[PDB]
C-alpha cells in the first residue's frame, strides 16, 4: 500500500527501491505578450529517481524540445515521466531493477503502472510523505547541468556524496531530507549555512561541502533552526 | 402466446416474470403464467417468503422447448426443467388453463419496456456466459461470480463475462501507453468489437444482459460488467455514430425501469458522472443524461 511514517525503515532493507518525483519535469516561466496577453516559455527540467538505500541520483534531463508542438503539457509530462522511468528499468540488469517505485504524487500512479505493464511483479505505490525532493534543483550542481543541457541526457549522481562510508543509509536520508527541506523553505538561508565557511569546500566529485562529523551536527543544527523560525515567520509563532 | 406451467407452489415465494412480480402463499393452487411473449428472452425468478437471501432464476426462450417449474424438496428452490413429450405438456397446459390455475403476462400493448431491455440479448449468447449445456435455460444467483472476479471460487457456476480491464496489456498497445488509456477506443473497436464481439450487436447483448443480472438478482459481478461496458465506450474518442445513438436508447431503458429504492447500489457515482460529465461522450447520451438529472439528480 502507501508509504508513511509506520513502514519507514522499509526504504533502507535489502529489496530494491527508487523513489520517483516529476515535480521539476515540466517548468515554465510565465511573461506578457507584446499584445498584453500572458504565455508560458518552458525551460529544462529534469526527473529525480533516487535509491534511498544507495544515494543513487539517476538525474534524467527534459530538455524543452520534447514539448515542441504538444499540448496539455502537464498531462505529457506525467507520461513523458513514466516512459523515462520503464525505459530505465528496462535498461537495468534483472538483479538492479526494482522491485518496488514508490512516486511522491499520486497522479504519477496510473501513467507509471501503465508503461510497466510489462513488469506485474514491479509494485508502484504511492506515500503518505511531504518529500521536499523538489528542492533538488536547489542545489548547484544539479540545477547546473539542467539548465545547459541542449538535448535530452541522463546524469548520474550520489546524491549522498560519501556519507555511506560513515553513517547509515537512515541517517543519510535524514541529513539529505533535512538539507532539502531547508532549502524548500528558506533557499537563501539555507545556502548561506551550508556555505558561510570559506575553508569547507566541497569536492569536484560531490554534490554538498566537505563536512567534519562534528561540522553535520552544527549544520543539521542550523537546518533545524532554520525550518522552525521559517515556520514562524510563517504562522507567526 | 406460451406457457409456463408449474407443478405446485409448495413455499411461499415471490415469483417475478421479466419486470413483473407477483406473491404466491405456501400451498396456494397456482399452476404458473400463460399468455408469454413468443420472441424474446425472459426471466422468470424467485425470492422465498422465509429467506430473502439468494434470489434465484431462470433465463429461457419458448421457441427453444416446453419449460415448467417444479420445486425440489431436497435443494430446497424452484427448478426449470424441459419437458420433451409435446403431447403429454399441451395436455397438462390446457386442463390448467381450464381450471384458471394459471396467472397471465400482463402485457400492456402500448408497453415496449421488454423489448427494449432485451433488443440485443439472445438465448445462444446467453448460454456462453453460463454454462451448463445440457440445459437450454440457463440459471443465474445473486451470489454467482464472474470469472474476472474469480482472478481477484468454483468455475462451472460462474458467469462468464468478457473480461474488461483499462490497465491491461489487452488494452494498451506498447508505445501508444498514454494515447490508447486516455482514448479507449483502440480497445473498445478493434480488440473488443472488432477481435472479440465481431459486431456491436453482440457487446449490446451482453451488457443489457449484465444490467439485467445486477437489477433482478442483485448480483454484484454483473452491475461491475455493465458499468465496465458502458464507460468503455464512453471513455472512446471513436465511436460509430450509430452505437452512441443505440446506447443512449438502451441506457435510457435501464435508467427507466430500475427501482427508484435500489438506485443507490446498482449505480456507480463515478462512471455515471464521468461518463455524463466528463467523458469525450459527455454530449452524445442526451435521453440517458435528461432522465438520470430527473429521476437521480442526487448521485450527481
Ligand atoms: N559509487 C557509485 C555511484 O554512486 N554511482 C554510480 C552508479 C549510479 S546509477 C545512478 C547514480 C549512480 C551513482
Ligand atoms: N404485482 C401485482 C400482482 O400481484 N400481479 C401483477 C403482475 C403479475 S404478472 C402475473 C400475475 C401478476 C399479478
Amino acid at each position: 500500500g502507501a508509504m508513511n511514517s509506520s513502514n519507514y525503515a522499509e526504504l533502507f532493507n535489502n529489496d530494491i527501491k527508487l523513489f520517483v518525483d516529476d515535480t521539476n519535469v515540466y517548468r515554465v516561466t510565465v511573461h506578457k505578450t507584446f499584445e498584453g496577453n500572458v504565455a508560458t516559455k518552458a525551460i529544462n527540467g529534469c526527473i529525480f529517481t533516487l535509491n534511498p538505500k544507495t544515494g543513487h541520483l539517476f538525474l534524467k534531463i527534459i530538455h524543452t524540445s520534447v514539448w515542441a508542438g504538444q499540448k496539455r503539457l502537464s498531462q505529457l509530462a506525467k507520461w513523458k515521466t513514466a516512459e523515462e522511468v520503464s525505459a530505465l528499468v528496462r535498461s537495468l540488469p534483472k538483479e538492479e531493477q526494482p522491485k518496488q517505485i514508490i512516486v511522491t504524487r499520486k497522479a504519477m500512479l496510473d501513467p507509471l503502472e501503465v508503461h510497466m505493464l510489462d513488469f506485474p511483479n514491479i509494485a508502484i505505490r504511492p506515500t503518505e510523505l511531504r518529500l521536499p525532493f523538489s528542492a533538488a534543483m536547489s542545489i548547484d550542481k544539479l540545477s547546473d547541468v539542467v539548465m545547459k543541457a541542449t538535448e535530452p541526457q541522463m546524469v548520474l549522481f550520489n546524491i549522498y556524496d560519501d556519507w555511506l562510508d560513515r553513517i547509515s543509509s537512515y541517517t543519510a536520508f535524514s541529513r539529505l531530507t533535512l538539507l532539502l527541506r531547508a532549502l524548500k523553505t528558506n533557499e537563501e538561508s539555507a545556502k548561506m549555512i551550508l556555505l558561510s565557511d570559506p575553508t569547507i569546500t566541497i569536492k569536484s566529485y560531490h554534490l554538498w561541502p566537505s563536512f567534519t562529523d562534528e561540522q553535520w551536527i552544527t549544520i543539521e543544527s542550523q537546518m533545524r533552526d532554520l525550518i522552525l523560525t521559517e515556520y514562524g515567520r510563517k504562522y507567526n509563532v | 402466446m406460451n406457457t409456463v406451467p408449474f407443478t405446485s407452489a409448495p413455499i411461499e415465494v415471490t415469483i417475478g416474470i421479466d419486470q413483473y412480480s407477483f406473491n404466491v402463499k405456501e400451498n396456494q393452487p397456482f399452476h404458473g403464467i400463460k399468455d408469454i411473449p413468443i420472441g424474446h428472452v425472459h426471466v422468470i425468478h424467485f425470492q422465498h417468503a422465509d429467506n430473502s437471501s439468494m434470489r434465484y432464476g431462470y433465463w429461457f426462450d419458448c421457441r427453444m422447448g416446453n419449460f415448467y417449474i417444479q420445486y425440489d424438496p431436497k435443494d430446497g428452490l424452484y427448478k426449470m426443467m424441459e419437458e420433451r413429450d409435446g403431447a403429454k405438456f399441451e395436455n397438462i397446459v390446457h386442463n390448467f388453463k381450464e381450471r384458471q390455475m394459471m396467472v397471465s403476462y400482463p402485457k400492456i400493448d402500448e408497453d415496449d419496456t421488454w423489448y427494449n431491455l432485451t433488443e440485443f440479448v439472445q438465448m445462444d449468447k446467453i448460454r456462453k456466459i453460463v454454462r451448463k449445456d445440457e440445459n437450454q435455460f440457463s440459471y443465474v444467483d445473486s451470489s454467482m461470480t464472474t470469472v474476472q472476479e474469480n482472478e481477484l471460487s468454483d468455475p462451472a457456476h460462474s458467469l462468464n463475462y468478457t473480461v474488461i480491464n483499462f490497465k491491461s496489456r489487452e488494452a494498451i498497445r506498447p508505445g501508444h501507453e498514454m494515447e490508447d488509456f486516455l482514448d479507449k477506443s483502440y480497445y473498445l473497436n478493434t480488440v473488443m468489437l472488432q477481435g472479440i464481439f465481431k459486431n456491436s450487436s453482440n457487446y449490446f447483448g451482453e451488457l443489457q444482459f449484465a444490467f439485467l443480472n445486477a437489477m433482478f438478482f442483485g448480483n454484484y459481478g454483473s452491475s461491475l460488467q455493465w458499468h465496465a461496458m458502458i464507460e468503455l465506450i464512453c471513455s472512446s474518442a471513436t465511436v460509430p455514430k450509430h452505437m452512441l445513438d443505440k446506447l443512449d436508447e438502451i441506457l435510457y431503458y435501464q435508467i427507466k425501469t430500475l427501482p427508484e429504492q435500489y438506485s443507490d447500489i446498482l449505480l456507480n457515482e463515478r462512471v455515471w458522472n464521468i461518463c455524463l460529465y466528463s467523458s469525450f461522450q459527455k454530449n452524445s447520451l442526451h435521453n440517458t443524461e435528461k432522465i438520470m438529472e430527473n429521476k437521480y439528480p442526487e448521485l450527481l
